[PDB]
């Protein structure tokens, strides 16, 4: 989700550029200016919210002992969805 | 590779001529080599 | 007689049960000087005697160096001149004597 | 005068009558441990981790409530008060979650240094934690509920001293919430200092969310100057 | 043996400190106060000496946080108030001291909770 | 080593050593670069039950340094700071080199 | 009373005659020291600026720390001497490379915030 | 005390203590204070002017004879009316054994050289001067051995900034190296690790 | 390294040789007194940066001192071994540089392929090749991969014939012979009261090792021979660091057959970090991670003084811990600070190119004598 | 048990001392170190092609740094600052704040590679695995302020070698 800047540099994920008055960007001329191109933003807003017929879910991100530590999630709220708080996951009951 | 060559010289490259945008047929280097054979080169593992 | 003791420098003593009877003689002529409540005075006479006693109840060398507990009896006599320096040096700083002084009310409180 | 005699450690100390068993440790220079005792709030009683031996006595007392009698022989260093603090923190580690890294309170934790100094160094829970829902009470304090311990401060607080009756504990046992029970917002002038008395991160700073560790901040004392209080 | 002489001591020439911060610094002697994030005490025992702060800058590479002085993380614990103010004096810096608060002690009793008549009585607890 | 017989011969009898059974330069007796899992064995300290850490608190069992003599509070025979170090013995593997 | 150990002198006048003894050696050393380390400066800006050193110390008043300082000159005289400083060891006394400090209240609030 | 815990020795702490009382009976002149620790480990705590005699007597009483001096080195304590402390370590082969010896001074108060007693010393007091300001005398040549030509204060006191106060670089203009004060680019950033709730209660001091 | 030296020559003898030092001085000692003690292992690394975990291990075994545990039987097996793998680099190291700087320059290279060799094994167990920080005050970090013990073997089964090399290059040699004997003679009073340590006693024909007289890892588990010289020489200091790589060899084969089976840090959270499944999964595990990463273990106060036999010599620690979890103090007690020191005696009445032997035989490593 | 180096005697009979002679006038010991050199030049040398041939290597290697993501794609960091609490050099710079959607993530994480000593204590105190220490070391550079990185390039560096890393640490998490 890179956007550009009005005067002409990249918007990096953190959201950073410099102004169209300021001296800072003549380190980029002749050169070229670090940015990544995946926001995690983005990314993990792209996932789907998992269905569980449980009250209470876990998650460790995937891969047993190689994602976060393990924590546990409420869904009692139907209005909106458990996010998880290391990986970003969505939860959600079946609701209906 | 060639496991009758003694540790360290039994794997070798042969590198490109022509990388992303630059002729390499003299200027080679260690970085053009990407990450999966970088693992296998340096005897990180011994599957390709 | 033994030759090449092992220590550089250390050079074998030819007949050391003269010399360690002479450098113990030595030693408690020195101390005698000193007072007698001095516990320096007591503890190095009661060690020299024992010493002294022992070599003059040991003709044998080797023996010798293994009911002193030194071994190597030149270096045995090496110790006996460094206790007699000793003796000297301490007549003079006459140690036996009360403190001096006592130290700042918390000098050696540790932490802090 | 009225004062009584009481040993801490086998150390005399005199004491008004009425003392706790935990000031009159805090006169001769030990802090009992503790999480649901406040000196500006009521006594509560509920944590249990500031349970102490007294010498010649089978039940290990709450050093928080309980008045000292005189001739009594606290000994707070005893293997029975260490295995009682051991069990306790066992118990409020039990359910807690593995939120350390993602908590506000990472190096201003009272329950985790507590655990380093007073609990075990490892578990032995076998079990699945349990997970309550957050509550919402304004722009001003974010509410992880979670991590909550139930000491109660928070609740002592806004009753007693902000003057507020809007928190309360709903439900029985173990999945007893401490919350308003209606979506309202808990807005008062002493609002913020709820966000203090909180040993866990249930109850952070909303505006000051992940911004800083404490190891980080250099700490100026100075005066407010918002009002004439100073 | 002994010259006897009576003077304050001042050992300034002997430190290597530059001249200006010396006569400019200002030091503070304080019990630090009690983090009220957590209840523990063993953080106010001791006495602290520490310089006045100066500016503080934003690299203009990176824009990290720069800074010109070098007592800016000189920190220094004392045992009294006493042995800080000699410490100051004899090595020649102008200092405030604040004297050490103590929390006063309380009248804690549980019973008083579920008073009869006062005002006291928890509406729970 | 892709060595002739010629070769090998002239090195052996220059060195004076038979170099082939000592050869400086790896192989394929070293293991392979790629190894099964492991599994590690856990602690004394795992057990679930009559584990209590104040057992087991190695750094709670320091303490202050024991105080002999402070200055500001019979035969007496002599004694030294430890017993008398024993001579060594002349290693009866080689001696002498 | 305040007794205390004295470490070369025992009053002021002992100071003083080192300190000028001292002083005396610094002297003749400066011209051999400007020419043997090819310095661009005159002997005569040199001995100023051993007068500025000397004088940066006139305030004391206690034997101990003046024979310290004594032997600290000392010490120094020393490095010259034996060559085991260098040409920028010695040019690191006139400070050539630092601009100016202003000292008048109106240069240092224009300059920033420290007084 | 199962496994995770260091075994203790009661022998050489009884010998140590033995020892400790044998060296304090012979110098009541100089010897203050004499410690065993729980590692079984003696020092003595002896008066500045005795520096000479005492170190003299481990090193050539036949009882003692510790003919080693493994290290000499200062520590600073700016709390204490006599600032700096200063400790010998020494090492007896004859006995196997280990012996420290403290000994205080304030920043005007010379300590005698103990270069007659070890060689060793000289080289060790010469640091001791540079890094903490100690004078000792009677040595043979005291100067700096490890801070640069020129350098001001001592670096290992504590009041002393952990950057220092000058910092070097090159002038082309001058065509040198030069010294300005430090102006770091990034300020070292401090940390407040120490935390409330006391971690040994063994070590709690009375609440005067 | 880097040395500066000032001497005074009457035609061709040296009168006076001063050593000027400090030109690596860094100020360690201070900068340890603003890091944890986690963080204050790494500078040991880069104290003696030629005999690494030998650093590790003395630095270890005084923070052990102070926190009153111990290390599991495995780890204490692991250190020796790894101790007597860094004491063969160490005297390669020296003897290779000391030929180097007479001349001879082959066995140089010789030699510094099995030192390429040793460095893949620190590699192997740490990720580094020279500056592990492998050895923790609780164990050692991470357990020895799979296949290490068995290529161990394999390189320790083949050094004796690169030894015997390196000797049939030098021992017997009349120019080395003629460079190394009857040069820098030192008594053994004389090394007694300079303070010297290690070769440069046993040279002398001292009987002292501290593996024997005060071991302390498992060192009084493993049998082995302290070689002894009689000239205090320079040959002798050659042919002692010599005989101590063959033992070395036999300590590591004895070490090699007796590895136990275990744990590698101690089973105290509050010292040792958890597993990471274990941080991953278990409340108090997290949080002792959490404390032990960011704050560190605090440290009983007192203060120590532990000592290992090193390869250049008796290496020390003075540690002063007021009971927080930085250390107070922290003197470094190298032996090349004392031979430096005595390289002025040591070096009277000798030629100009003599000092180049002396300071070679000396085993100076600057970055241990200037902190 | 103690050892002799240089105890020997040597005999005085007429044959070894006309051994002796023979040593010293005809130079035998010359000729047998001549010979050990000769016969050392006959066998093959140890050298590799670099950079066609690479020295060995293991997975716990340390290299350049790296942040990581999770296979989702969000990145593992969650800005809690034990890196830079443990960090020996004080080489990494962290600046954190709630993103749009309320996560906790970092707008700033600088390393200073030349303050960096390479120790790894920052990857083994994460506790999410966010920040490694990779298996690349060829990433010299012409200039020192390209070795000041920014959030970018380790975010960069992690896309650039993910599969190594991720092969590396299956490879070794089980030592951990
Ligand atoms: C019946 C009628 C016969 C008449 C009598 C003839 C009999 C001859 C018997 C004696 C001949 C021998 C003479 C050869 C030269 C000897 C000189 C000598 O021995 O000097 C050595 C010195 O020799 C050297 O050190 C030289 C070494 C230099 C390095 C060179 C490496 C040697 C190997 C290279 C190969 C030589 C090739 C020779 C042939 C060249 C063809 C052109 C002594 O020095 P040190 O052992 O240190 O003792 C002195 C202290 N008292
Ligand atoms: S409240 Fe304390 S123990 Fe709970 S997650 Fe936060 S830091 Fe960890
Ligand atoms: S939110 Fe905090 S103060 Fe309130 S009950 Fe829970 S832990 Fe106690
Ligand atoms: S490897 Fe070590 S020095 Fe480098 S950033 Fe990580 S913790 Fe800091
Ligand atoms: S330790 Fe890991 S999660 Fe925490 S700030 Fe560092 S990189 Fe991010
Ligand atoms: S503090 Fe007493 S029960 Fe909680
Ligand atoms: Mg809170
Ligand atoms: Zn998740």
């Amino acid at each position: 989700g890179v956007r550009t800047s009005p005067t002409g540099e990249k918007v990096t994920h953190t959201g950073q550029a410099y102004d169209d008055g300021d001296y800072r960007r003549v380190r980029f001329s002749d050169r070229q200016k670090e940015v990544n191109e995946n926001f995690a933003i983005d990314l993990i807003a792209e996932q789907p919210v998992s269905e569980v017929g449980s009250r209470v879910i876990s998650c460790d991100g995937g891969g047993g002992a190689l994602g976060h530590p393990r924590v546990y999630i409420n869904l009692d709220k139907e209005t909106k969805t458990g996010t998880c708080g290391y990986c970003g996951l969505q939860f959600r009951q079946p609701h209906h | 590779e060639d496991n009758k060559q003694f540790f360290g010289r039994h794997r070798w490259v042969i590198y490109t001529t022509e990388m992303n945008g630059r002729d390499t047929f003299w200027d080679v280097d260690g970085s053009m080599v990407p990450p999966e054979w970088h693992r296998w080169l340096h005897c990180m593992t011994d599957d390709p | 007689l033994k030759k090449t003791t092992g220590l550089v420098g250390l050079a074998v003593c030819e007949t050391p049960h003269e010399r360690l009877k002479i450098l113990y003689t030595k030693i408690l002529d020195v101390l005698g000087q000193i007072p007698k409540n001095a516990a320096y005075r007591k503890y190095t006479e009661q060690i020299t005697n024992e010493k002294l006693g022992m070599v003059k109840a040991e003709p044998d060398v080797k023996k010798l160096e293994e009911q002193l507990q030194g071994g190597q009896i030149e270096e045995v006599i090496l110790q006996a001149e460094n206790e007699l320096s000793l003796a000297r040096k301490m007549l003079r700083w006459k140690p036996w004597e009360p403190l001096v002084e006592e130290p700042p009310a918390n000098q050696w409180k540790w932490p802090i | 005068s009225n004062l009584i005699e009481v040993f801490v450690d086998g150390q005399s100390v005199m004491v008004e009558p009425g003392t706790t068993v935990l000031q009159a440790c805090e006169k001769v220079g030990m802090q009992i441990p503790r999480f649901c005792y406040h000196e500006r709030l009521s006594v509560a009683g509920n944590c249990r981790m500031c349970l102490v031996e007294i010498e010649k006595a089978p039940k290990v007392v709450a050093a928080c409530a309980m008045p000292v009698m005189k001739g009594w022989n606290i000994l707070t260093n005893s293997e029975k008060s260490k295995k009682a603090r051991e069990g306790v923190m066992e118990f409020l580690l039990a359910n807690h979650p593995l939120d350390c890294p993602i908590c506000d309170q990472g190096g201003e934790c009272d329950l985790q240094d507590q655990s380093m100094m007073f609990g075990s160094d490892r578990s032995r829970f076998l079990e699945g934690k349990r997970a309550v829902e957050d509550k919402n009470i304004g722009p001003l304090v974010k509410t992880i509920m979670t991590r909550c311990i139930q000491c109660t401060r928070c609740i002592r607080f806004a009753s007693e001293i902000a003057g507020v009756d809007d928190l309360g504990t709903t439900g029985r046992g173990n999945d007893m919430q401490v919350g308003t029970y209606i979506e309202k917002m808990f807005m008062s002038e002493l609002s913020g200092n709820i966000i203090d008395i909180c040993p866990v991160g249930a109850l952070t700073s909303k505006p000051y969310a992940f911004t800083a560790r404490p190891w980080e901040t250099r700490k100026t004392e100075s005066i407010d100057v918002m009002d004439a209080v100073g | 043996q002994l010259i006897a002489v009576d003077e304050k001591l001042d050992i300034t020439t002997l430190t290597g400190v530059p001249e200006e911060h010396i006569k400019t610094r200002k030091v503070r002697i304080f019990v630090p106060a009690r983090n009220n994030m957590q209840s523990g005490v063993n953080n106010t025992k001791k006495w602290k000496m520490e310089f006045d702060t100066r500016e503080r800058w934003e690299n203009p590479l990176m824009g990290w946080s720069s800074t010109a002085d070098p007592l800016s993380n000189l920190v220094l614990t004392f045992s009294t108030k006493e042995d800080a103010v000699a410490f100051a004096e004899k090595n020649g810096w102008s200092f405030d001291v604040e004297e050490r608060k103590v929390p006063k002690p309380k009248s804690k009793s549980y019973g008083a909770n579920f008073s009869w008549n006062k005002r006291t009585r928890v509406s729970t607890k | 080593a892709s060595a002739t017989r010629v070769i090998q011969l002239l090195r052996n009898w220059a060195s004076g050593r038979d170099l082939q059974a000592k050869l400086q330069l790896r192989y394929q007796e070293i293991s392979k670069r790629t190894q099964p899992p492991p599994k590690l064995p856990v602690g004394p300290s795992h057990k679930l039950s009559n584990n209590y850490y104040c057992t087991r608190d190695g750094r709670r069992e320091a303490m202050p340094p024991s105080i002999v003599m402070s200055s500001q509070k019979t035969e007496k025979k002599a004694v030294t700071p430890a017993p008398p170090i024993k001579r060594w013995e002349l290693s009866k593997d080689q001696p002498y080199l | 009373g305040t007794s205390v150990k004295p470490i070369f002198s025992r009053d002021m006048n002992e100071a003083k005659r080192r300190v000028r003894e001292l002083y005396r050696a610094w002297y003749r050393e400066v011209p051999n020291t400007v020419h043997l380390f090819q310095l661009d400066i005159s002997v005569k800006q040199g001995r100023d600026k051993v007068r500025e050193m000397f004088m940066k110390n006139a305030h004391v008043t206690d034997p101990r720390v003046v024979d310290l300082l004594v032997i600290k000159g000392k010490m120094e005289l020393e490095e010259t001497i034996n060559v085991w400083k260098q040409r920028t060891h010695i040019m690191r006394f006139f400070h050539e490379t630092e601009a100016p400090r202003p000292t008048d209240f109106l240069s240092k609030f224009y300059v920033g915030h420290d007084p | 005390t199962r496994p995770t815990i260091r075994p203790r020795n009661d022998v050489v702490h009884k010998q140590l203590s033995a020892f400790g009382q044998y060296v304090a009976e012979i110098l009541p002149k100089y010897v203050q204070q004499v410690q065993v620790s729980c590692f079984n480990e003696l020092e003595i705590f002896i008066h500045p002017d005795g520096v000479i005699p005492v170190l003299t007597f481990l090193r050539d009483h036949t009882n003692a004879q510790f003919k080693s001096l493994a290290d000499l080195t200062a520590v600073d304590v700016p709390t204490r009316q006599n600032r700096f402390e200063i400790v010998y370590n020494l090492l007896s082969l004859r006995f196997n054994s280990r012996i420290r010896v403290k000994t205080y001074t304030d920043e005007l108060t010379p300590i005698e050289s103990s270069v007659t007693v070890y060689k060793a010393a000289n080289w060790y007091e010469r640091e001791i001067w540079d890094m903490f300001g100690v004078f000792f005398a009677n040595h043979p040549d005291l100067r700096r051995i490890l801070t640069d030509y020129g350098f001001e204060g001592h670096p290992f006191r504590k009041d002393f900034p952990l950057s220092g106060y000058v910092e070097l670089r090159y002038d082309d203009e001058v065509k040198r190296v030069v010294a300005e004060p430090v102006e770091l680019a990034q300020e070292f950033r401090k940390f407040d690790l120490n935390s409330p709730w006391e971690a040994f209660p063994a070590y709690r001091q009375p609440p005067e | 390294g880097v040395l500066r030296l000032v001497m005074e020559l009457s035609g061709e003898m040296v009168r006076k040789c001063d050593p000027h030092i400090g030109l690596l001085h860094r100020g360690t000692e201070k900068l340890i007194e603003y890091k944890t003690y986690l963080q204050a292992l790494p500078y040991f690394d880069r104290l003696d940066y030629v005999s690494m975990m030998c650093n590790e291990q003395a630095y270890s075994l005084a923070v052990e001192k102070l926190l009153n545990i111990q290390p599991p039987p495995r780890a204490q097996w692991i250190r020796v071994l790894f101790g007597e793998i860094t004491r063969l680099l160490n005297h390669i190291m020296a003897v290779t540089t000391h030929a180097l700087d007479i001349g001879a320059m082959t066995p140089f290279f010789w030699m510094f392929e099995e030192r390429e060799k040793m460095f893949e094994f620190y590699e192997r167990v740490s990720g580094a090749r020279m500056h592990a920080a492998y050895i923790r005050p609780g164990g050692v970090h991470q357990d020895l991969p799979l296949g290490l013990l068995d290529d161990i073997y394999e390189f320790s089964k083949n050094f004796s014939f690169r030894i015997d090399e390196l000797e049939e290059m030098l021992t017997n040699n009349r120019i080395w012979r003629n460079r190394t004997v009857d040069i820098g003679v030192v008594t053994a009073e004389d090394a007694l009261n300079y303070g010297f340590s290690g070769v440069m006693l046993r040279g002398s024909g001292i009987q002292w090792d501290l593996r024997k007289t005060q071991p302390y890892d498992v060192y009084d588990q493993v049998e082995f021979d302290v070689p002894i010289g009689s000239r205090g020489d320079c040959y002798d200091r050659y042919l002692c660091r010599v005989e101590e790589m063959r033992q070395s060899l036999r300590i590591i084969s004895q070490c090699l057959n007796k590895m136990p089976p275990g744990e590698i840090k101690v089973d105290d959270a509050k010292v040792s970090p958890p597993k990471r499944a274990e941080m991953k999964t278990s409340m108090e595990s997290l949080i002792h991670h959490f404390k032990l990463y960011t704050e560190g273990y605090q440290v009983p106060p007192g203060a120590t003084y532990t000592a290992i036999e090193a390869p250049k010599g008796e290496f020390g620690v003075y540690l002063v811990s007021d009971g927080s979890s930085r250390p107070y103090r922290c003197k470094i007690k190298a032996p090349g600070f004392a031979h430096l020191a005595g390289l002025d005696k040591m070096s009277k009445g000798h030629m100009l190119a003599d000092v180049v032997a002396i300071i070679g035989t000396q085993d100076i490593v600057f970055g241990e004598v200037d902190r | 048990t103690y050892k002799f180096v240089n105890m020997r005697e040597p005999s005085m009979d007429m044959k070894s001392v006309t051994d002796r002679a023979a040593q010293t006038l005809l130079w035998t010991e010359l000729v047998r170190g001549l010979g050990m050199t000769l016969s050392y030049l006959f066998r093959e040398p140890a050298t590799i092609n670099y950079p066609f041939e690479k020295g060995p290597l293991s997975p716990r290697f340390r290299g350049e740094h790296a942040l990581r993501r999770y296979p989702s794609g969000e990145e593992r960091c969650i800005a809690c600052k034990l890196c830079e609490a443990v960090c020996p050099a004080q080489a990494i710079t962290i600046e954190a704040e709630p993103r749009a959607d309320g996560s906790r993530r970092t707008t700033r994480y600088d390393i200073d590679m030349t303050k960096c000593i390479y120790c790894g204590f920052c990857q083994e105190a994460c506790p999410v695995d966010a920040i490694v220490e990779g298996p690349n070391f060829e990433f010299s550079t012409e200039t020192h302020e390209e070795l000041l990185y920014n959030k970018e390039k380790l975010l960069n560096n992690g896309d650039k070698w993910e599969a190594e890393i991720a092969a590396n640490i299956q490879a070794d998490y089980l030592y951990r």
